[PDB]
């Protein structure tokens, strides 16, 4: 409407500023950058020279000039153009920004591969549209293969930058209800697994070759969770976190290149922190997030105790102390808290390593719910 | 030990600084001089810090840049005396000024700048070591 309906940009800026203040965003620029991918994709999808990238309304993002707009948003503009093979346009952007186009292409590599790799990954569908998506991905990738741009250094760039591609692939998950639609990619779990498999053929072994990668992926996921103040994208980022943690647990008994203890401790403490800062239990999405966190904690504890027989004595006390208050919430979470505690202390007396750990533990509250747990504690 | 302890804090801004400090420290002369003498013991920090250490041909060197005129960033009376309130920025600025090319021949120092920037208790802990080394 700003482009053609004649809406005055100052009134639109006023309304958008008021709305962004309502949602809790510090500045309008962040609020409009949160939806920049969708806006640019739907702008380019309008097959008209009137709606090209130059005519895109940049005044609604509080950008004075085109140059500053590019300075701030080329990271998201370049991948959208490159997937359409508009290399003349990315050359023009580089010339305007007085930066080399090779540097911009290298710096936007993972967001480029997000639109390329999953279409290689999954095949055999009868959907024609996905077939032309695969064809476009293949042609764009082989254009990138040419020596004129990126040369033959694509292999070194890919091998030396894997965690960024991994996190960018993860951040496109969308399982489908009433949840809002995320950014355009919208890649389900199975296609992401296929992408990981395809990268492996050309995944966790390569990451284990540099054991510090898992820290980077977890840090990025937690950072994007923390910057979010909403609940819908918070639950989404929790879904990505659960997916990545599950995949990482599936690669146990390999040692993760000696990184198993650190990632185990980090995941346990992150889940404990998420559980501790629960706002309330009156919103459905909050309950879903709480259940997901409890399930992830139960799964990781079970995997660690089964396939390590150790590395849980240093975290048993904090886990138990965090889980104890959760029983007085409601039956839905009480059942899972109780059965997790029962797995940890009741049916675990056969292990001598954690015998001492259970012995040196705080007594359970003297209520009926903890009767079996209290009896086992007293006996042990 | 302090960085390993702070690796499990709820905030996400000191964890990145902590892992950066581990990566920088454990790749120098003193990092290996420490690992060799400390690997003979039993401690969970050995297993926790395994990913962050790497075997490289050349160990990391800290740039010992020499200021044209030292003693100028620490001669200010306002720097050395805070106000009635606002102790955090006072200690942070004092620690940062102490890390601005003034002495500090030790290589593990000059690598704790991000941790000092993001945390105050770390500044309070590290200030005596900076003064002693200078």
């Amino acid at each position: 409407s700003v482009k053609e309906n004649g809406l005055e940009p100052h009134l639109v800026k006023k309304v958008l500023e008021k709305v962004s203040e309502t949602f809790g965003y510090r500045r309008l620029e962040d609020f409009m950058a949160s939806h920049l991918d969708y806006l640019v994709l739907e702008w380019l999808n309008l097959q008209d020279t009137e709606y090209n990238l130059s005519s895109f309304p940049f005044i609604l993002l509080n950008y004075t000039n085109i140059e500053d707009f590019y300075r701030s948003c080329y990271k998201v503009l370049i991948p959208h153009l490159v997937i359409r093979s508009h290399f003349d346009e990315v050359k023009s952007i580089a010339n305007q920004i007085q930066e080399d186009w090779k540097s911009l292409l290298t710096d936007c590599f993972p967001k480029i591969l997000v639109n390329i790799l999953p279409y290689f990954a999954y095949e055999g569908t009868r959907d024609s549209g996905m077939a032309q998506q695969r064809e476009t991905a293949t042609k764009v990738y082989d254009m990138l293969k040419s020596e004129n741009l990126l040369g033959k250094q694509i292999d070194h760039l890919f091998i030396s930058n894997l965690p960024e591609i991994v996190v960018e692939l993860l951040m496109t998950l969308h399982e489908p209800d009433l949840d809002p639609a995320p950014n355009p990619p919208h890649f389900p779990s199975h296609v992401i697994k296929a992408t990981f498999a395809y990268i492996s053929n050309c995944i966790l072994e390569i990451l284990s070759k540099s054991p510090d990668s898992y820290q980077k992926i977890l840090l990025a996921i937690c950072e994007q969770a923390a910057e979010t103040n909403n609940v819908y994208k918070k639950h989404r980022i929790l879904k990505i976190y659960h997916l990545f943690v599950s995949l990482l647990l599936k690669d146990i008994k390999s040692g993760l290149g000696g990184a198993w203890a650190f990632v185990l401790r980090d995941v346990i403490y992150t889940l404990i922190h998420y559980i501790n800062q629960r706002p309330s239990c009156i919103m459905d999405v909050s309950l879903r997030s709480f259940s997901l966190c409890c399930d992830l904690l139960s799964q990781v504890c079970q995997t660690a105790v089964t396939y390590c027989k150790d590395a849980l004595e240093n975290h048993l006390h904090v886990i138990v102390g965090t889980l104890i208050p959760l029983v007085y919430e409601q039956v839905e979470v009480q059942k899972q808290v109780l059965d997790l505690l029962k797995y940890l202390v009741i049916d675990n007396k056969d292990n001598e390593n954690l015998y001492i750990t259970i012995k040196l533990l705080d007594p359970f509250p003297d209520h009926v719910v903890f009767k079996d747990l209290r009896i086992t504690q007293q006996k042990i | 030990t302090y960085l390993n302890n702070t690796l499990v804090e709820d905030c996400v801004k000191v964890r990145s600084a902590a892992v950066t400090c581990l990566k920088n420290i454990l790749a120098t002369k003193t990092g290996h001089s420490f690992w060799e003498i400390y690997k003979m013991t039993t401690d969970p920090m050995l297993a926790y810090l395994q990913p962050f250490r790497t075997s490289r041909k050349k160990f990391l060197e800290v740039p010992r840049f020499d200021k044209e005129n030292p003693f100028e960033g620490l001669d200010d009376i306002n720097l050395w005396i805070p106000l009635s309130e606002n102790h955090d920025i006072w200690i942070k600025t004092l620690t940062c000024a102490f890390l601005d090319s003034g002495g500090t021949k030790c290589e593990i120092l000059q690598l704790l700048k991000p941790m000092c920037e993001v945390k105050t208790d770390f500044c309070q802990t590290v200030l005596p070591y900076l003064i002693h080394d200078i």
